[PDB]
């Protein structure tokens, strides 16, 4: 799998503005899958950009190229 | 966590996100036959950390908007409402 | 009795996972590469609740969202998450800007809209003349 | 219809030029006609994004009428944008 | 800046459902939000032109500012 449920809850409560805010188990498991989808999307887009430039190593420029459109799909 | 002495928790969560990003990037590398640079994995980890901050703020404001203190499946659906593939997958997995 | 998944039921890394992250992914003093950092949000017209807690944010590589503007006129494929209307609107303006970079689409945009300007819709102001 | 869209675009274009004139005289710069036309198109497309989110935000709170709290929910990501508008909402 | 009635036309133009309506307070807030968005775009593009020591703002400065601009307002 990917992220553990406890890591997602710790990461979300780090940025929660209020202390009374809580997350249900189903929503916590949904966010762990959503983060895994985001990581795979970024890595796959950067890797296919390296493939389109015929490069077997994904560097920082391939992440920078796909990044603007990538962030705009997850806003 | 708030305004003082929370950098250690941030570094630990950063390292955890970095490890998970590297583990997922290795599977993507197996699937597409490429190799990811160290700096590339660190960049994807930083993007994921800040996107997690955005997601946490969105979920909390969506839950508070519906007069609720518990973030539920409706908040995650409202977060993924924008993309057809991201929204229907949630409906595929949030119900399941 | 599972020693591997025993040490990680928690939120942080297990001692076995911290070893993997340290050797393979952690950027160290040995790594002659700069740390990747996303730029912060900063408004020019609003009071900035300052996120300036990191004055070290130039010993690193700031990920530029505009260094590859010429590539941004067409969609950048997709693995599993399709592009959004927010993204398509951004691609359209970039395509518009590159059409206007060739002198063409810039003057015509103002031209095609002026017959449709209903004054009752706008707040009339004085043409100060600071448009070239 | 397309005529209604062009009518709204021309209004956004003129308003964008008037606001760019205020920013231009604050910094002593000149805005190109290409620059204001580009910013006007961004503003027009941003209105669609705002409208679509507000409608879905209202349905999230079991409402068909968009209120001021939905406008506040648009700025949920930036603190500086969140403290603004909220202070403008309280003062109206 | 923007008039209240035109903002109501801009929002109604993109509503997917017919029962959706907008309150007067939200319309006045949206007119302010749109004015801030235009002024933010112009101020950021001008600041890029100033960084290049140019008192004339071209579309090159819009490309430098557009991605972060869309990501800051959501």
């Amino acid at each position: 799998g990917g992220f553990r449920k406890e890591t997602v809850e710790r990461l979300l409560r780090l940025h929660f503005r209020d202390g009374r805010t809580r997350v249900n188990g189903d929503a916590l498991l949904l966010m762990a899958e959503l983060l895994k989808v985001f990581v795979r999307e970024a890595a796959a887009r950067a890797a296919r950009q390296a493939q389109a430039e015929d490069l077997e190593k994904v560097d920082i420029e391939h992440v920078e190229k796909v990044l603007p459109q990538l962030l705009l799909d997850f806003v | 966590a708030g305004g003082e002495q929370r950098e250690l928790l941030i570094q630990r969560l950063r390292a955890a996100v970095h490890y998970t990003t590297g583990a997922l990037a290795q599977d993507v590398a197996e699937d597409k036959g490429v190799l990811f640079s160290k700096q590339t994995v660190a960049a994807i980890s930083e993007i994921t950390f800040r996107q997690a901050e955005n997601f946490a703020r969105d979920l909390e404001m969506f839950a508070r908007h519906a007069k609720r203190s518990t973030i539920t499946s409706e908040d995650v659906k409202l977060l993924a409402r924008r993309s057809n593939s991201l929204l229907k997958y949630i409906t595929q997995k949030s119900d399941e | 009795d599972p020693k591997e998944m025993h040490c990680h039921e928690n939120w942080s890394l297990s001692p076995e996972e911290f070893e993997i992250w340290d050797r393979l992914y952690r950027l160290k003093e040995n790594d002659g590469v700069k740390e990747p950092i996303l730029p912060h949000t900063r408004f020019e017209t609003l009071e900035n609740l300052d996120k300036t807690s990191k004055p070290e944010e130039e010993a690193a590589h700031k990920l530029s969202l505009s260094e590859w503007s010429i590539w941004q006129s067409r969609p950048f494929p997709t693995s599993m998450v399709d592009h959004s209307d927010r993204c398509y609107h951004f691609i359209s303006v970039m395509e518009l800007i590159e059409v206007m970079r060739q002198e063409q689409g810039d003057c015509s945009y103002e031209l095609e809209l002026q017959p449709h300007l209903r004054i009752e819709d706008i707040h009339v102001r004085r043409n100060k003349g600071h448009l070239s």
